[PDB]
C-alpha cells in the first residue's frame, strides 16, 4: 500500500508542480516596488502586501 | 403532541432524546492533562497525543506539536 | 526481561477487552455511537483499544531503556529514527491497516 | 480639568448635531409618508 | 517636575492602547506568533551583551530619548516613497504591524 | 526626481561585477591600484569595493520611463 | 406561512435600509436597526391577504448631499415578473425626476424582462434583487472586506500617482454580488481593505469591467 | 563564531521544569543557553542545529 | 455556526439541524401498500379512522415512529404539503397522534392503475418534507481546537474561548442556509470556491481560497510563508473570474501566443 501511494504521488505531484509553475512564470517585482506580470497588470501594489 | 397520552408522550420524548444524542459527533480522543500551557488562551487544560506529541488545547484549543 | 512481562500482560489485556467487545456486539449490547453505524462504532472502538495498547507497550519499552542504548541516543538526537521505530522493534509492531 | 470639561461640551455639541439630524429626517419623513401613501 | 514629559508619556500610552485595539480587531483568536523582519528581542540582548548593561544598576536613558528615537525610526523606515497624501497613507498601512 | 530604491540589488551587483570582469579581461584600464593579483573578477570586486566602476545602471520603470543610477552614487549591499 | 413571511419581509426591509445607508442615502438610525416588534405594530403582521401587502411597504429615500436624487424599492406580487409590470412602474416613475430604483422580485425574472431593463438603462437606471439574496447582508460577513466606492477625482489621482493605466488594474465583473449591492457600474474603481496578517492593513483597488 | 545569543530547548526537556524551581539550572542538562557565542547550558540536538 | 441560545444547549440545536437536513418520505416511511378498496367505508383493513372522517382504490402509506420523532414532525404539516404539492386533486386522510400505527390514506378524485404507482414513486423518491436539497445529512460535533471555538473579548481583557455547538453538513447550499434564523450569517463559511463567487464576491473567494490552502498545507505540520499563498491567490483572482490553472484558464488570458504554447495546446493556440 505504501509503495503504491509513493508511486502515484511521484506521478501526480510532478504534474501539479508543472501547472503551478506555468501559471506564474512571468510575475516579478518591477523597480516601481510593485508586483506585475508580462502584461504589466498590477497584481499586488507591494510584494506580499 | 400535547394531546397525546402520558405513555405516548414519554415514548416521544425518549425517541427525541435518543435522536438528539445520536445526531452528535464523537469527541476527539486524547490524554487530557494540565502540564502543557496553551499559548492561544493562557489556560493549562489540554489534551496530548503521542505519535512527536501533538498538543490540543482544552479550553482555548491551541494546536501545536513537540518533537 | 521485565518489560517483556509487562508487554505480554498488556497484549493479553487488550485481547480480553476486544473479545469482550465482540461478545457484547454479538449479544446486542453495544449501542451505536452517535454519527456512526454499529459496524463503524465497533471498528472505531477496536482500533482505539489497539492503539492504546500499542502506545502503552511503546511507553513501557521506552521507559525501560538505558542511557547507553544506541536507538534512544539516535532518536533523542533526532538524526535518524523516532520513538515509534523503537516501539515496533522491541514492544510490538501494531496494526497493519490498508486503505 | 478644564480640557476635560471642553471635551465634554464638544461631545454635547456632537449630541446636538445628532438631534438636528434626527429632526431633519423626521421633517422629511412627514413629507415622504405622503408619497408612500399615494403610491398605493 | 517637567510636565511635558508626562504629557508625552501619556500620549505614548494612548497610542499603545490604540495599537492594541488595532491588533485585536486585526488578529482575532489571540495569535501572538507573528512573522516580522527584525527580531527586536535578539537585538536588545546583543546590545546588552556587548555594551555590558548589567541590569542591576540605574541606567542613564531618559524616556524622551526613547520616544524621539522611536518616532525618528518610524520615519526612516519607508516603503512607499513620496509625500503625497495617498503615498503617506499607503506607507502607514504597509509598515503598520512592524511599527 | 528618482524614486527607485537607493540600494544596489544583488542582481545588479552581480551583473556589474561580471561585465567589469569581462571588460578587464579584454585589456581595459583598471580603476584601482593592483596589489599583485591577476584574476579579472577579483579586480572587479576590488573596484566595486572602491566605488570606481565606470558604469551607470538604467532601471526601467513599468510605465516606460527610466532612471540612470551610477555605481558610485547608490549604496552597495555586499 | 404567516409568521415566516412576516419575518422574511422584515429581514428584506432591514437589508434594503442597510444597503441604502451603505451607498450614501440618508436614513434614520431607528429604521436602520429597527426590531421586528415595531414592524408588527406598524403594518399589521397579517401578510396572508391582510394589511402588510407588497407594493405598500415601499420606501423612497433621497441621497445625502443630492436631495434631488431618489430611488424606489418596489415589491411586485407576481412570482414570475413580466414586462407589463416593469413598464407601468417606469411609466409612473417618469412623472418625477427620479432615475434610480431597485426591484425586489419573488423569483427570477423572465429573460424577456432583462432586455427591457437594460434597454432603458441610459435614461432610468434600475436593477433587480431576488428576495432570497436580500435575507442576508453580505457586507457584514467575515470573508467580505470593507468596500468603499471612490470618486472620479481620487481615481484619477491614483492613476496618476503610480503612473499606471486604469486598464492595468484588477478586474471585477458587474455580476459580483458586492458590485450590485453598491450599484457600481462599468468604468469605476472600488477600494478594498483587508486585514493583512503580515502588514496589519493592505489596501488594493479593482476596476469594474 | 562571533558573539551569538540564542535560547533553545532540548529534545528530552521535561515540560514541568520551567514552572517549578531549577529553571536556570537544569538537572538534565537542557534549556540551551548561548551568550557571546559560547555554549553555557543544554545539549545540542536538531532543535538547535 | 449557531447564533441564538441554541449555540450553548443541544436541545435547541437539534431542531436547527433537522430543519437544515433534507427529509423525505423515504426517510420516514416504513411500508407502502396499495389496495383496491371499492367503498371508502368498507375498509378491507381493520382501521377505525375512515368512518369518523366520513374512488375505488387507496394507498396505505404507514410511517415509522422512531424516525418521525427523531426529525420531530407532525402529520398535519405532512398532509398539508402532500395536498398542496399535487394540487387539489387528492385527499389525504391523516391519522391522529394517539394510535400505535401511523397509517395514512391517499385517495384520488375527479391507465388509472399505474397513476398511483407513478405518483407514489415520484413522491417517495423526493418530496422535501422538512429541509433543503443538496444537504444530505448534518453532523453535530463540538469544537476541540481554537480554529472553530467562539472567541469574544471579555470585559476583563482575556479572550476566554467559548465552546459552542457547530454543524457539519455534507452538501453545498450556503445561500439557503444563511437565511435561516439562529444561524450566524458572519462566520458560516462554505468550504467551496465556486459557490462563494455566486454568493459573497470575488474578494471573499480569494480569502476562502487562502484559508483552504493554508489548512491543507499546514495539516502535516509543515509551514509555508504566507507571501507565496497570497501571490497565488491574487494571480487566480486578478481578472475578476476564477481563472483555472489548467490550459483552459491561463490560455484565455491575453498573455501572448508564444507563452500559451509552452504550457499546453501548442498547435491550437499557434
Amino acid at each position: 500500500e505504501g509503495l503504491i501511494d509513493t508511486a502515484v504521488k511521484t506521478a501526480e505531484t510532478g504534474y501539479i508542480q508543472r501547472r503551478l509553475i506555468k501559471s506564474m512564470e512571468s510575475v516579478m517585482v518591477k523597480y516601481d516596488a510593485t508586483v506585475r506580470n508580462s502584461i504589466n497588470q498590477v497584481v499586488q501594489l507591494r510584494y506580499g502586501e | 403532541e400535547e394531546m397525546a397520552s402520558d405513555e405516548l408522550k414519554e415514548m416521544r420524548k425518549n425517541l427525541t432524546k435518543e435522536a438528539i444524542r445520536e445526531h452528535q459527533m464523537a469527541k476527539t480522543g486524547g490524554t487530557q492533562t494540565d502540564l502543557f500551557t496553551c499559548g492561544k488562551c493562557k489556560k493549562k487544560n489540554c489534551t496530548y497525543t503521542q505519535v512527536t506529541t501533538f498538543v490540543v488545547c482544552n479550553e482555548c484549543g491551541n494546536r501545536w506539536k513537540f518533537c | 526481561s521485565k518489560t517483556y512481562q509487562d508487554i505480554q500482560n498488556t497484549i493479553k489485556k487488550a485481547k480480553q477487552d476486544v473479545i469482550e467487545v465482540i461478545e457484547k456486539a454479538h449479544n446486542n449490547e453495544l449501542e451505536p455511537t452517535p454519527g456512526n453505524t454499529l459496524r463503524q462504532t465497533f471498528e472505531n472502538q477496536v482500533n482505539r483499544i489497539l492503539n492504546d495498547a500499542r502506545d502503552k507497550t511503546g511507553s513501557s519499552a521506552q521507559k525501560s531503556l538505558s542511557e547507553y542504548n544506541n536507538f534512544k541516543s539516535m532518536v533523542v538526537s533526532g538524526a535518524k529514527g523516532s520513538k515509534i521505530n523503537i516501539s515496533q522493534v522491541i514492544a510490538v509492531v501494531g496494526q497493519q491497516n490498508v486503505e | 480639568r478644564q480640557k476635560l470639561l471642553k471635551e465634554q461640551e464638544e461631545k454635547r455639541l456632537r449630541e446636538k448635531e445628532e438631534q438636528k439630524k434626527l429632526l431633519e429626517q423626521r421633517a422629511q419623513y412627514v413629507e415622504k409618508t405622503k408619497n408612500i401613501l399615494m403610491f398605493t | 517636575s517637567n510636565a511635558h514629559i508626562q504629557n508625552e508619556l501619556e500620549r505614548e500610552f494612548e497610542r499603545m492602547r490604540e495599537d492594541r485595539e488595532v491588533l485585536r480587531v486585526i488578529f482575532p483568536t489571540g495569535d501572538s506568533k507573528v512573522v516580522l523582519p527584525c527580531n527586536l528581542l535578539r537585538m536588545i540582548w546583543n546590545a546588552q551583551k556587548i555594551f555590558h548593561i548589567n541590569p542591576r544598576l540605574p541606567s542613564d536613558l531618559h524616556p524622551i530619548k526613547v520616544v524621539e528615537g522611536v518616532k525618528e525610526l518610524s520615519k526612516k523606515l519607508v516603503i512607499v516613497n513620496g509625500d503625497d497624501p495617498l503615498s503617506r497613507q499607503a506607507q502607514e498601512n504597509a509598515t503598520l504591524l512592524f511599527n | 526626481k528618482r524614486i527607485t530604491t537607493p540600494y544596489m540589488t544583488k542582481y545588479e551587483r552581480a551583473r556589474v561585477l561580471g561585465t567589469r570582469a569581462l571588460q578587464i579581461a579584454m585589456c581595459a584600464p583598471v580603476m584601482v591600484e593592483l596589489e599583485g593579483e591577476t584574476d579579472p573578477l577579483l579586480i572587479a570586486m576590488k573596484e566595486l569595493k572602491a566605488r570606481k566602476i565606470p558604469i551607470i545602471i538604467r532601471r526601467y520603470l513599468p510605465d516606460g520611463s527610466y532612471e540612470d543610477w551610477g555605481v558610485d552614487e547608490l549604496i552597495i549591499s555586499d | 406561512d404567516d409568521e415566516e413571511e412576516t419575518y422574511r419581509l422584515w429581514k428584506i426591509r432591514k437589508t434594503i435600509m442597510q444597503l441604502c445607508h451603505d451607498r450614501g442615502y440618508l436614513v434614520t438610525q431607528d429604521e436602520l436597526d429597527q426590531t421586528l416588534e415595531e414592524f408588527k405594530a406598524q403594518f399589521g403582521d397579517k401578510p396572508s391577504e391582510g394589511r402588510p401587502r407588497r407594493t405598500d411597504l415601499t420606501v423612497l429615500v433621497a441621497h445625502n448631499d443630492d436631495p434631488t436624487d431618489q430611488m424606489f424599492v418596489f415589491f411586485p406580487e407576481e412570482p414570475k415578473v413580466g414586462i407589463k409590470t416593469i413598464k407601468v412602474y417606469c411609466q409612473r416613475m417618469q412623472e418625477e425626476n427620479i432615475t434610480r430604483a431597485l426591484i425586489v422580485v419573488q423569483q427570477g425574472m423572465t429573460p424577456s424582462a432583462k432586455q427591457s431593463l437594460v434597454d432603458m438603462a441610459p435614461k432610468y437606471i434600475l436593477e433587480q434583487f431576488l428576495q432570497q439574496e436580500l435575507l442576508i447582508n453580505i457586507t457584514e460577513h467575515e470573508l467580505v472586506p470593507e468596500h468603499v466606492v471612490m470618486t472620479k477625482e481620487e481615481v484619477t489621482e491614483l492613476l496618476a500617482r503610480y503612473k499606471l493605466r486604469e486598464n492595468q488594474l484588477p478586474r471585477i465583473q458587474a455580476g459580483d454580488p458586492v458590485a450590485r449591492y453598491f450599484g457600481i457600474k462599468r468604468g469605476q474603481v472600488v477600494k478594498i481593505i483587508r486585514p493583512s496578517e503580515t502588514a496589519g492593513r493592505y489596501i488594493t483597488y479593482r476596476l469594474v469591467q | 563564531p562571533g558573539h551569538i545569543n540564542c535560547i533553545r530547548t532540548h529534545s528530552t526537556h521535561p515540560d514541568d521544569e520551567d514552572s517549578g524551581p531549577y529553571k536556570h539550572i537544569s538537572p538534565g542538562d537542557t534549556k540551551v543557553v548561548v551568550e557571546n557565542g559560547e555554549l553555557i547550558m543544554g545539549i545540542l540536538c536538531k532543535k538547535s542545529l | 455556526f449557531l447564533l441564538g441560545q441554541s449555540a450553548r444547549d443541544a436541545e435547541r440545536a437539534k431542531d436547527i439541524l433537522c430543519r437544515l437536513e433534507h427529509t423525505t418520505l423515504r426517510k420516514v416511511t416504513a411500508n407502502t401498500a396499495i389496495y383496491y378498496d371499492p367503498n371508502p367505508q368498507s375498509t378491507v383493513v381493520a382501521e377505525d379512522q375512515e368512518w369518523v372522517n366520513v374512488s375505488p382504490w387507496l394507498l396505505r402509506v404507514e410511517l415509522d415512529r422512531k424516525h418521525m420523532t427523531d426529525r420531530k414532525l407532525t402529520m398535519e404539516q405532512i398532509a398539508e404539503k402532500i395536498n398542496a404539492g399535487f394540487g387539489d386533486d387528492l385527499n389525504c386522510i391523516f391519522n391522529d397522534d394517539n394510535a400505535e400505527k401511523l397509517v395514512l390514506r391517499i385517495r384520488i378524485m375527479n391507465d388509472d392503475d399505474v397513476f398511483l404507482r407513478c405518483i407514489e414513486s415520484n413522491m417517495l423518491t423526493d418530496m422535501t418534507l422538512q429541509g433543503i436539497e443538496q444537504i444530505s445529512k448534518v453532523y453535530m460535533h463540538l469544537p476541540q481546537t481554537d480554529n472553530k471555538k467562539k472567541i469574544i473579548i471579555t470585559e476583563d481583557g482575556e479572550f476566554k474561548a467559548l465552546q459552542e455547538w457547530i454543524l457539519e453538513t455534507d452538501g453545498v447550499s450556503l445561500m439557503r442556509v444563511l437565511s435561516e434564523k439562529d444561524v450566524d450569517p458572519v462566520r458560516t463559511t462554505s468550504n467551496d470556491i465556486v459557490e462563494i463567487f455566486t454568493v459573497l464576491g470575488i474578494e471573499a473567494v480569494r480569502k476562502a481560497l487562502e484559508r483552504e490552502l493554508y489548512h491543507v498545507i499546514s495539516f502535516d505540520g509543515s509551514y509555508v510563508n504566507y507571501r507565496h499563498l497570497a501571490l497565488l491567490c491574487d494571480t487566480m483572482t486578478c481578472r475578476g473570474h476564477l481563472m483555472a490553472i489548467t490550459r483552459h484558464g491561463v490560455n484565455r488570458q491575453d498573455t501572448g501566443p508564444l507563452m500559451k504554447c509552452s504550457f499546453e495546446e501548442t498547435v491550437d493556440v499557434l
